[PDB]
């Protein structure tokens, strides 16, 4: 779970980097797409997949989306998200493993783009928030 | 594992412009606070209460530096990769037990603090070639277990 | 989360085993440490870990009884286990790992003792019943 | 890996104790249910939506079956297990993209399929040689 220490540190980093989610979703989704292409089959219904096509940065921009709707909803991930775990976790049955891997992508373009704001502290803050995505995510497999 | 010309200049560029004093402690500090069960395996290594104390600590940032010289000797030998670390993987799995998943983990931090220390040059197939390089010494390390 | 079929189903199993929980545990953690022996090194403070060991057929009783404890927290797992983890996560800072290696036994030595009671439905409420007491376990890590 | 005379007539022990056309489904329904994300690779096999619908289709059961005996040349040829399931690493680990988590969970609903048939023959020494043998065909299956 969260603490307030936590949440303090995940508000705090959003309120930083917020402004670029736009960029951070496009780079976080065109590296899970190349780094881990077993992730490429859930989206081969868009021909250009290359970092930064257009597909890839809409989408980018929409799983942006996503999260800050999970900072929104901090306080209760699991009922903040439950529609977001029906389509991912039920329609589209993506593997559990998949949610780790993207969690893993949007924390390196972080990184990479806001190195002063990332510190150690705010890395295992965020990531408690990202595996709190990922199981609010899970909510409807079984 | 094949490599092409390019993942081998790759893989080259992206450690040859590394300072190893300084990315090895926080690659190692950074695994030792995000998933810090990995402590139980450093008992002789001094404080490790908390994420001060880790950063501070110089017998776990000497460690990072030995963990980034060891992974030095496969970008020299990247056809030779299981063979150079069969040593080190007896000394993860009879030595100190740990559970290869792990394996995967430090590596996902060393990662993490590449991107930001290499900036937007760590591009996404730049990225790509690293992971798989790391998949390698990952699969490596779990071999003899 | 459980939901209110997973809670029957696991209250329901839970009802009919309970009278076993002895021999569960002690097989359960025999089989942990044989089966996965990277294990054993968490309890080489004890003078036997051999087949039949003493120390292992108490602590396996140990270990059901926090099944139990589980199982009447079934409403709220994270703040039910906490003490126990503190102890696992911060204090002697398991491995999560481990935490679905006992799952897993747990689960094998229940289908063996009680295979006409271990339903597909029954396998799969209590394995998310598993996940949700490894997940409170791992609570205080981090 | 190295195999001990024991083992490998203990792995022989335990599958000639199995019926494959009773073990097969059992294991792949129940990996279905419980881990229900590996549907996604079974589309063309028709009803999956519930429990009951996945434990009575025979192209589920089929399919489980078919998996015992790709486990038999396993069993058979034990020292070159990382050889024989060359290809079938191909399939899963290149063309089906399933992620290798996946292989552990379908072992470990196989270990509970056959721990329940077995009953207290299926003792911990039986299961420690049984998992070995599992671990070794999950890596084989595995990329590379
Ligand atoms: C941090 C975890 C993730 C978040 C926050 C997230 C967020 C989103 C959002 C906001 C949508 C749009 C919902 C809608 O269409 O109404 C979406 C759709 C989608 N997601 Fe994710 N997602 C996550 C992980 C994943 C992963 C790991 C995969 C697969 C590898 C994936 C595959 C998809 C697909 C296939 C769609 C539908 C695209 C389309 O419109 O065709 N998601 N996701
Ligand atoms: C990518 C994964 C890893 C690599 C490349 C790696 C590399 C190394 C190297 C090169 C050494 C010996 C250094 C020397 O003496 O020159 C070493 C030792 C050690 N590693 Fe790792 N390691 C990995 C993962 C891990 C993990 C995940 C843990 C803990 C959970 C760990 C714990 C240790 C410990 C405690 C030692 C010292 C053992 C001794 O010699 O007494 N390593 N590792
Ligand atoms: C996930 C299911 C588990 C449950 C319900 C459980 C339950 C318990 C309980 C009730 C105790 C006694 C606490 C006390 O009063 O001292 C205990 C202690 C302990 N557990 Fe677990 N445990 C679990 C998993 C594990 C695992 C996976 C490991 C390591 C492989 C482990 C290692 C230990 C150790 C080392 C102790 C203390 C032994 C001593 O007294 O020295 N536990 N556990
Ligand atoms: C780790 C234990 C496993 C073993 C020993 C195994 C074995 C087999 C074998 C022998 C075949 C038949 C090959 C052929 O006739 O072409 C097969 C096919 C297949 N396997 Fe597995 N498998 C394992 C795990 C899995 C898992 C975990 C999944 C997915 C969740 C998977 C998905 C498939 C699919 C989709 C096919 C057939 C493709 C089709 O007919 O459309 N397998 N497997």
């Amino acid at each position: 779970s969260l603490s307030d220490k936590d949440k303090a540190a995940v508000k705090l980093l959003w309120s930083k980097i917020s402004k670029s989610s736009d960029a951070i979703g496009n780079d976080a989704l065109s590296r899970m797409i190349v780094v881990y292409p077993q992730t490429k089959t859930y989206f081969a219904h868009w021909p250009d997949l290359s970092p930064g096509s257009p597909h890839v940065k809409a989408h980018g921009k929409t799983v942006m989306g996503g999260i800050a709707l999970a900072v929104s909803k901090i306080d209760d991930l699991r009922a903040g998200l439950l529609d977001l775990s029906e389509q991912h976790a039920y329609k589209l049955r993506v593997d559990p493993a998949n949610f780790k891997i993207l969690s893993h992508c949007i924390l390196v373009v972080i990184s990479m783009m806001f190195p002063k704001e990332f510190t150690p502290e705010a890395h295992v803050s965020l990531d408690k928030f990202l595996s709190g995505v990922s199981l609010a995510l899970s909510e409807r497999y079984r | 594992v094949e490599w092409t010309d390019q993942e081998r200049a790759t893989i080259s560029s992206i450690f040859g412009s590394l300072d190893y004093d300084d990315i090895g402690p926080k690659a190692l500090s950074r695994c030792l606070i995000v998933y810090p069960w990995t402590q139980r395996h450093f008992g002789s290594f001094g404080n490790l209460y908390n994420a001060e104390a880790i950063i501070g600590n110089q017998k776990v940032a000497a460690h990072g530096i030995k963990v980034l010289h060891g992974l030095d000797r496969a970008v020299k030998n990247m056809d030779n990769i299981k063979e150079i670390y069969a040593e080190l993987s007896i000394l993860h799995s009879e030595k100190l037990h740990v559970d290869p998943d792990n394996f995967k983990l430090l590596a996902d931090c060393l990662t993490i603090v590449v991107a930001a220390k290499m900036g937007s040059g760590f591009n996404p197939g730049t990225q790509a070639t690293f992971q798989k390089f790391l998949a390698v010494v990952v699969s490596a390390l779990g071999k003899q277990y």
